[PDB]
RNA sequence: CCGCGAUGGUAGUGUGGGGUCUCCCCAUGCGAGAGUAGG
RNA sequence: GCUCAACGGAUAAAAGGUACUCCGGGGAUAACAGGCUGAUACCGCCCAAGAGUUCAUAUCGACGGCGGUGUUUGGCACCUC
RNA sequence: CCUCCUAAAGAGUAACGGAGGAGCACGAAGGUUGGCUAAUCCGGAGGUUAGUGCAAUGGCAUAAGCCA
RNA sequence: GGUUCUCCCCGAAAGCUAUUUAGGUAGCGCCUCGUGAAUUCAUCUCCGGGGGUAGAGCACUGUUUCGGCAAAACCCGAUGCAAACUGCGAAUACCGGAGAAUGUUAUCACGGGAGACACACGGCGGGUGCUAACGUCCGUCGUGAAGAGGGAAACAACCCAGACCGCCAGCUAAGGUCCCAAAGUCAUGGUUAAGUGGGAAACGAUGUGGGAAGGCCCAGACAGCGUCGAGUCGGCCUGCGCGGAAGAU
């Protein structure tokens, strides 16, 4: 079962509460923070929700 | 001279000419038809 | 000067004027004057334009008005403050969206129709274009 | 001459489809029968629909008139 | 009337608006037993053709890939206020 | 059990971005109503 | 047993004047002037009904349309009690 | 105090915003069983377009309408 | 009005309801401290739900125009319009269920201590006003309030971004790279001649670039057409400019 690397690229300041909750769900804490997560539809949906401020290395 | 925002040919003898960045109507027939855009 | 003969209510919310028009085809006549811009047409403007085009054709052919001013517009008098209830109805408007055929004409040549609608369009606050009936 | 209104009545659906309810639980408050009482659902004097058994709420469209019924599917 | 057409790869609002920005427009061929075929047309070429009134009465040929489909124009969606075509329905003749 | 309907296009719209910002456009996702073929 | 209706109902029981005034406060809030706005006002322009013997445009510009100024009457209550 | 809209398709939601009502009535106009179905136009057509004790909204033929 | 030493952690509100209440106060909401407790809570995915908004539509309730028909009713065809129209109807949002990952329990209850109940601007959806106001009143999100730093000349509320302390290290964001002033007088292909860029509309015009299609034309076009020797005419669409354009140290 593969994993993917997700990096936060923009600030959470001024984003919608749902977007901040999604960053918390991915475990992203600050700009440039990279996390490794399991590649699932649930994880991909979180990436999709905040795709404007994260980058995936898959 | 008629000084107007809308300048146009009023007869067949009217001619549109641009002189020094100004649209003008000159007429060989009728001095009343002379116009400057302004 | 057009106005609903009666209405269920006297005053109406301002609302907004988004979207493209319904009634974008020449449905009755041969030629049409179509709105390309967005805005309000007052009953007075509609009448002024009608008179201009009607005079131009010299009681020849037939003219349709496709728009009707059914929206009442209120105004507050001079030297009254804000609030104290909604103002009094002063005039009626039709909301116009881009594409709305405003007037139609039949039973004249195209050249005379173009001339008549040019004279009408000068009375209107919205940009317009000349249109003709299509097969489809 | 205006300036009046009444208190809002908090009508509407209280328990949506698939929700587990106890007997007595109000499912919908309404004016008249906008929804109708199906299986294991009662209709109060103010047209409130309430559960007569424990179970899951089920909305359904049945009858010749094609009416919205609410039932409880017993657990 | 012969119309050259390409089969569409992308569909929907985004794809369709991109077509029209590139001076093409979407169309559909339907009717008969065969499934509907979504096509792209050149705007200027078809706009010039359909100015002629015979375009709407007569049987047309649409050349798609290397196959000639006989059709009639069934419906046209025009731009609300510009001399432009948004979409055409063609019925198989 | 309870007497219609694709395909395509159009309208709208969640999120992000933009403009000439009373209104729109772009990327992406969702996508009618009406009508058409047909049943 | 309450039009305690000022309807969560100060008392069983209550109107006014003050330019003779007074205190505590407020630019939380008005009068002056500034500011924002520009409906109104004023000025300019577009279309051309027509008037002008003839002739829309010498001159005037009906029905309507678009602006500019900050310039009247106002709106707001941002500064100063 | 009640009804509708504003109110952004759960609830709620302001203005000296837009519109209307209440301060009751009824021992039947309540309970139940049985029976019945309107407006309107010209027996027929039509199908609730009527009715609801009284505003408005949502309901009501299994009628909540209507009679014994 | 004023309220006196220090550091560390968390951190509001300017709302609802009631009030002889409205710049006061009370309960609730939001802060803090303590205690206890469930996969309690959030994000996403999938599943179960109710919608009547946006849009649309015109059977209904009103409104509307044309034609036909005819007691100009009614009816029919054609065309629109609606916050208080709906024979249709989204996106979202909301309720519930299941599953994973992530999150310092982020959740709920009870108890000790509050503060707050003048909000502001900006975005979106609206009422009001003139789709006037740095106007006013709601909903919802953001920021300011209580938030420094960089950008927008200057500029709480906009854009970027959340300052534990030190560094004469490095990479970036918005925004920039001729000089003031850090970094391209960078590369390639176009456009503009107005200092347009670096205010302003209806409307006016052989400005100038691009595109598709027409009419006429060596049976000689377009002014000369009592003439000689190839273009010529004027619509359409579109890029960038021009006039329209007057204010007080
Ligand atoms: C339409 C009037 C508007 C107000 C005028 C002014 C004011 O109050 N002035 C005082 C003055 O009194 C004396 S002059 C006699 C003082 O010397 C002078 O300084 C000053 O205070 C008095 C005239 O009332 N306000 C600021 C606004
Ligand atoms: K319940
Ligand atoms: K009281
Ligand atoms: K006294
Ligand atoms: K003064
Ligand atoms: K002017
Ligand atoms: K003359
Ligand atoms: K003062
Ligand atoms: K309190
Ligand atoms: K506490
Ligand atoms: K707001
Ligand atoms: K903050
Ligand atoms: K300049
Ligand atoms: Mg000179
Ligand atoms: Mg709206
Ligand atoms: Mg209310
Ligand atoms: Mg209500
Ligand atoms: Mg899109
Ligand atoms: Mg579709
Ligand atoms: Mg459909
Ligand atoms: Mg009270
Ligand atoms: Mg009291
Ligand atoms: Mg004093
Ligand atoms: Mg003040
Ligand atoms: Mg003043
Ligand atoms: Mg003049
Ligand atoms: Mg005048
Ligand atoms: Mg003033
Ligand atoms: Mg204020
Ligand atoms: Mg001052
Ligand atoms: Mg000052
Ligand atoms: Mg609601
Ligand atoms: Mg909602
Ligand atoms: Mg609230
Ligand atoms: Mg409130
Ligand atoms: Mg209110
Ligand atoms: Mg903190
Ligand atoms: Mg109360
Ligand atoms: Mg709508
Ligand atoms: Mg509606
Ligand atoms: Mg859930
Ligand atoms: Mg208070
Ligand atoms: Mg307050
Ligand atoms: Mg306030
Ligand atoms: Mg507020
Ligand atoms: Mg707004
Ligand atoms: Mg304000
Ligand atoms: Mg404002
Ligand atoms: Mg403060
Ligand atoms: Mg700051
Ligand atoms: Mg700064
Ligand atoms: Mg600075
Ligand atoms: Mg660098
Ligand atoms: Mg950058
Ligand atoms: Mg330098
Ligand atoms: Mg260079
Ligand atoms: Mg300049
Ligand atoms: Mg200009
Ligand atoms: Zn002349």
């Amino acid at each position: 079962a593969k994993t993917i690397k997700i990096t936060q690229t923009r600030s959470a300041i001024g984003r919608l509460p749902k977007h901040k909750a999604t960053l918390l769900g991915l475990g992203l804490r600050r700009i440039g923070h990279t996390v490794e997560r399991e590649d699932t539809p649930a994880i991909r949906g979180m990436i999709n929700a905040v795709s404007f401020m994260v980058k995936v290395e898959e | 001279m008629k000084v107007r925002a809308s300048v146009k040919k009023l007869c067949r003898n009217c001619k549109i000419v641009k002189r020094d960045g100004v649209i003008r109507v000159i007429c060989s027939a009728e001095p009343k038809h002379k116009q400057r855009q302004g | 000067m057009l106005q609903p003969k009666r209405t269920k209510f006297r005053k109406m919310h301002k609302g907004r004027n988004r979207g493209l028009a319904q009634g974008t085809d020449v449905s009755f006549g041969s030629f049409g004057l179509k709105a390309v811009g967005r805005g309000r047409l007052t009953a007075r403007q509609i009448e002024a334009a009608r008179r201009a085009m009607t005079r131009a054709v010299k009681r020849q052919g037939k003219i349709w008005i496709r728009v009707f001013p059914d929206k009442p517009i209120t105004e507050k008098p001079l030297a009254v403050r804000m609030g104290k209830g909604k103002g009094n109805v002063e005039y009626w408007v039709a909301l116009i969206q881009p594409g709305k055929v405003l007037y139609e004409m039949d039973g004249v040549p195209e050249e005379l129709a173009r001339e008549a609608f040019k004279l009408a369009a000068a009375k209107l606050p919205i940009k317009t274009t000349f249109v003709t009936k299509t097969v489809m | 001459r205006n300036g009046r209104d009444s208190e809002a009545k908090r009508l509407g659906v209280k328990r949506f489809g698939g929700e587990s309810v106890l007997a007595g639980s109000i499912i919908v408050r309404q004016r008249g029968t906008k929804f109708h009482a199906g299986a294991n659902v009662g209709c109060g004097r103010d047209h409130t629909l309430f559960a007569k058994a424990d179970g899951k709420v089920k909305f359904e469209v049945k009858g010749p008139k094609n009416r919205k019924f609410i039932s409880i599917e017993a657990e | 009337f012969t119309i050259n057409a390409e089969v569409r790869k992308e569909q929907g609002k985004g794809a369709s608006r991109r077509l029209r920005a590139a001076n093409k427009f979407p169309a559909i061929i339907y009717g008969g037993k065969e499934a509907p075929l979504a096509i792209e047309l050149d705007h200027d070429k078809v706009m010039n053709m359909q100015a002629k009134a015979e375009f709407y009465s007569e049987v047309l040929t649409i050349v798609v890939d290397g196959k000639e489909i006989k059709v009639k124009a069934q419906d046209v969606q025009r731009h609300p206020y510009k001399p432009k075509l948004q979409h055409i329905d063609f019925v198989r003749a």
